[PDB]
RNA sequence: CGUAAAGCGCACGCAGGCGGUUUGUUAAGUCAGAUGUGAAAUCCCCGGGCUCAACCUGGGAACUGCAUCUGAUACUGGCAAGCUUGAGUCUCGUAGAGGGGGGUAGAAUUCCAGGUGUAGCGGUGAAAUGCGUAGAGAUCUGGAGGAAUACCGGUGGCGAAGGCGGCCCCCUGGACGAAGACUGACGCUCAGGUGCGAAAGCGUGGGGAGCAAACAGGAUUAGAUACCCUGGUAGUCCACGCCGUAAACGAUGUCGACUUGGAGGUUGUGCCCUUGAGGCGUGGCUUCCGGAGCUAACGCGUUAAGUCGACCGCCUGGGGAGUA
RNA sequence: AGGAGG
């Protein structure tokens, strides 16, 4: 990929130079149009870090939780993880998935009872104010938790986009020791992020590049 | 890396708010998804592409941009495509069309205490004071009219002062 | 505010070089000339306290420079106070 | 006004370590160079260099270990307002021995352990820990 | 020491405290060593003796000290040279309610003379006191006089603070920027001292339109020596003199250095392209938000309440009392 | 700049 794919995508974009969280300062190259520019000259060796990292994590077959919430990259994440059969949260991060897993696990086990009902296990009973109430109950659960329903226990690696936009998950992960892989733009602060991936986040031309190149490397730590 | 100087060359292609390629790689009758410009995927409303005038000629693959209204308002390139690519009648404000030779479409609605006239096929300017039109007569032309001629007559703050003239008089 | 020509005359009559505008005797002579000029103004403007503050600042600067000159080179100090008519 | 360049040097180093600056630059002095020598040779900074012949500018490169700063604490003891002179048998201990006490003895600037070695007292310029 | 007690109202400034940088010299401070003393006992250490202990003892250590002598002389001090980056002067411009003096302008209230012109006006939550047929109010003309300067007007500017806003002139202080030259630590702070210091107030001589303590009347009320209303004197105004206090407050002493940012405002200065009043820097001052850090928290946050240095002021439970 | 607001 290198600068070649990084630019035909736009990894070099960074917010306005009037929003930039100063902790990014090593990673920037300039300010074209009152807007920052991310090296793609440090990124490429540093993006390579996480690549050869998730190899190691998927080598023990550990669980990799993808995270993305923006409508822009909401659909990138869901299709990228299921391309690897790993877990993902493409909607709002239900505040407490990790630190409060002893409670969120109840949420999954109740939808896993529910979906058996809603398809075959004796759904069509009376009080049709009851039938739809499940349909909206199941949909709401599946829409925000259906990403990671089969997951079991806690993950071992966590890949996010917009460390800023998703800073709850980072604050949950860092409080559980789980390593955190992020993409942090000029408006974010990687001080929680273990393995940073400096460069433009919000995208699909650029995000399916981060995911599509990551999505593979998980498999070849999994195909082994 | 002057290897990104061939991408500093890609910087040239189109960079400030101006005509840009305008890749419509994604499409939907909800939010026409523009992609080219500066930032990645966009979020523009629709006024000449879908669900707007009824013209469905932006079929996935059309390459029109939106004059990059914002270089980057934060992961947001341009916005509504009112008249951004083919601003054949106005551009900056009106002083510079593109030919000014052939009679371009013009409309002369008088001053109903202001004007509020779609004088040009692309803008709607409010005019200050007398000489609202060319001057055969000032406040006696409230019909949209048809394609007669088009000239300049009296600009002011050079923002929404688009001044059109079409009576075929002595052209004052 | 001494006139520019008056400043030039003071520098020429007190400094080694006509471009020697920073010499200790040059500075003291400038301060003394301005103070003597301002005495007449403050004889008729007793309530010009804000200007009197600047006058007192020049007085104190001249005193500091004179102490510096005296504790450094005494003979120059004595010649200067002779040419300027300052009691001490 | 600047009434203690040694305290200025120590404060510059302290602030630089706090702000993760790689190098801190300042005006030079014989005493400052000697203190930089002591700090470098006991490993609290990498290198120091004095560039300039009319306005000598001293540059000290600061070192950080696992991300954290190394000079966790650095205090000016014998300040102008209260000079401190100690005898060879009341030379202080810093960090109960782990730290150092930069001491100006009659033979040059040299730490408390070295002064106890050479049987000297002197002025306790600073504590480093 | 922002809010718990605590930064003088603000400055200047002697004594005093502290002091940028290089070389040389001195050896006062400082350090080392030695000598003399620093009584004995007591404390402490190692022992000995009373059957043990208390107790009594032998020897040591200690008595942080002081005086010389001999060395070191890095740091401070002195002394002599220098250096310039602190400090200051000059050259050119800049912006400003900075100050003092003098003149004038228009709007407006009040009063006086008159003209037109009628029974109300004025006031309030309602009302009444008050003004008016002796002709008010309204309106117009012409004078008089005093005070303050609408719009501009701006968490805008200047000033050390208090503070300063119409326009013009004379005298005058400070700040700032650019380039260069010059002097060469000439510096920072400051007890006592001296100066300035809103408003009220005091003395003398003026002035007095409006406002208004006091006062009087009406009203409100249980009362109403208040709020409200109608009038009204000192005083607000000037010249000089005195007072010397304010929530004199960013409740934050002055000076200096260093430590991520963002959005402005104001005032210069440089480059180019003034190619559309644009960007690109750099100085000064100033407003808001916020990072690390700090804080009891609130909050402060490159204009610190962050990290340090110099000097000064101040606090030590509340009340009594800032009183006698 | 008519209206907004309404
Ligand atoms: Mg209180
Ligand atoms: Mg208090
Ligand atoms: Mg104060
Ligand atoms: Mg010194
Ligand atoms: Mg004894
Ligand atoms: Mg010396
Ligand atoms: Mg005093
Ligand atoms: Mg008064
Ligand atoms: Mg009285
Ligand atoms: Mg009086
Ligand atoms: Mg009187
Ligand atoms: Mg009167
Ligand atoms: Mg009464
Ligand atoms: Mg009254
Ligand atoms: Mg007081
Ligand atoms: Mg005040
Ligand atoms: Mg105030
Ligand atoms: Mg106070
Ligand atoms: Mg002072
Ligand atoms: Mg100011
Ligand atoms: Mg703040
Ligand atoms: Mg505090
Ligand atoms: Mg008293």
């Amino acid at each position: 990929v290198s600068m070649r794919d990084m630019l035909k995508a736009g990894v070099h974009f960074g917010h306005q130079t009037r929003y930039w969280n100063p902790k990014m300062k090593p990673f920037i190259f300039g300010a074209r149009n009152k807007v920052h520019i991310i090296n793609l000259e440090k990124t490429v060796p540093m993006f390579n870090e996480a690549l050869a990292e998730l190899n190691k994590i998927a080598s023990r077959k550990g669980k990799i939780l993808f995270v993305g919430t923006k409508r822009a990259a909401s659909e990138a994440v869901k299709d990228a993880a299921l391309s690897c059969d790993q877990f993902f949260v493409n909607h709002r991060w239900l505040g407490g998935m990790l630190t409060n897993w002893k409670t969120v696990r109840q949420s999954i086990k109740r939808l896993k009872d529910l979906e058996t009902q809603s398809q075959d296990g004796t759904f069509d009973k009376l009080t049709k104010k009851e039938a739809l109430m499940r349909t909206r109950e199941l949909e709401k659960l599946e829409n925000s938790l259906g990403g990671i329903k089969d997951m079991g226990g806690l993950p071992d690696a966590l890949f996010v986009i917009d460390a800023d936009h998703e800073h709850i998950a980072i604050k949950e992960a860092n409080n559980l020791g789980i390593p955190v892989f992020a993409i942090v733009d000029t408006n974010s602060d990687p001080d929680g992020v273990d393995f940073v991936i400096p460069g433009n986040d919000d995208a699909i031309r650029a995000v399916t590049l981060y995911l599509g190149a990551v999505a593979a490397t998980v498999r070849e730590g999994r195909s082994q | 890396f002057a290897q990104l100087f061939e991408e500093s060359l890609k910087e040239i292609e189109t960079r400030p708010g101006s005509i840009v390629r305008g890749v419509v790689v994604a499409i939907d009758k909800d939010v026409v998804l523009v992609d080219a410009g500066l930032k990645s995927e966009s979020a523009i409303p629709a006024e000449q592409f879908k669900n707007a005038q009824g013209e469905l000629e932006i079929q996935v693959g059309d390459e029109v941009d939106v004059a990059l209204d914002a270089v980057e308002d934060g992961f947001g390139e341009t916005l509504l495509s009112r008249e951004k690519a083919k601003r054949h009648e106005a551009w900056i404000t009106l002083e510079k069309a593109y030919e000014d030779a052939e009679t371009v479409t013009g409309v002369i609605n008088g001053k109903v205490k202001g004007g509020f006239t779609v004088e040009l096929n692309g803008i709607r300017a409010f005019l200050p004071g007398s000489l609202v039109d060319v001057r055969p007569v000032r406040d006696t032309l409230h019909l949209e009219g048809k394609e007669l001629e088009f000239k300049v007559i009296k600009l002011d703050q050079k923002r929404n002062n688009v001044v059109v003239s079409r009576r075929a008089v002595i052209e004052s | 505010s001494l006139s520019t020509e008056a400043t030039a005359k003071i520098v020429s009559e007190f400094g080694r070089d006509a471009n020697d505008t920073g010499s200790t005797e040059v500075q003291v002579a400038l301060l003394t000339a301005q103070i003597n000029h301002l005495q007449g103004h403050f004889a008729e403007h007793k309530k010009d306290h804000h200007s009197r503050r600047g006058l007192l600042r020049m007085v104190s600067q001249r005193r500091k420079l004179l102490d510096y000159l005296k504790r450094k080179d005494v003979a120059r100090y004595t010649q200067l106070i002779e040419r300027l008519g300052l009691r001490r | 006004s600047m009434q203690d360049p040694i305290a200025d040097m120590l404060t510059r180093i302290r602030n630089g370590q706090a702000a993760n600056k790689a190098a801190v630059t300042m005006p030079s002095s014989k005493l400052k160079v000697a203190i930089a020598n002591v700090l470098k040779e006991e490993g609290f900074i990498e290198d120091f260099k004095v560039e300039g012949d009319t306005k000598p500018e001293l540059e000290l490169t600061l070192k950080y270990f696992q991300g954290k700063a190394v000079v966790e604490s650095i205090q000016r003891v014998s300040r102008p307002g209260l000079r401190i002179y100690k005898r060879k048998d009341e030379l202080p201990k810093v960090m109960a021995g782990l730290g150092i006490a930069v001491v100006s003895t009659s033979k040059g600037v040299m730490t408390d352990r070295a002064a106890r070695q050479a049987g000297l007292g002197g002025e306790i310029i600073c504590y480093v820990a």
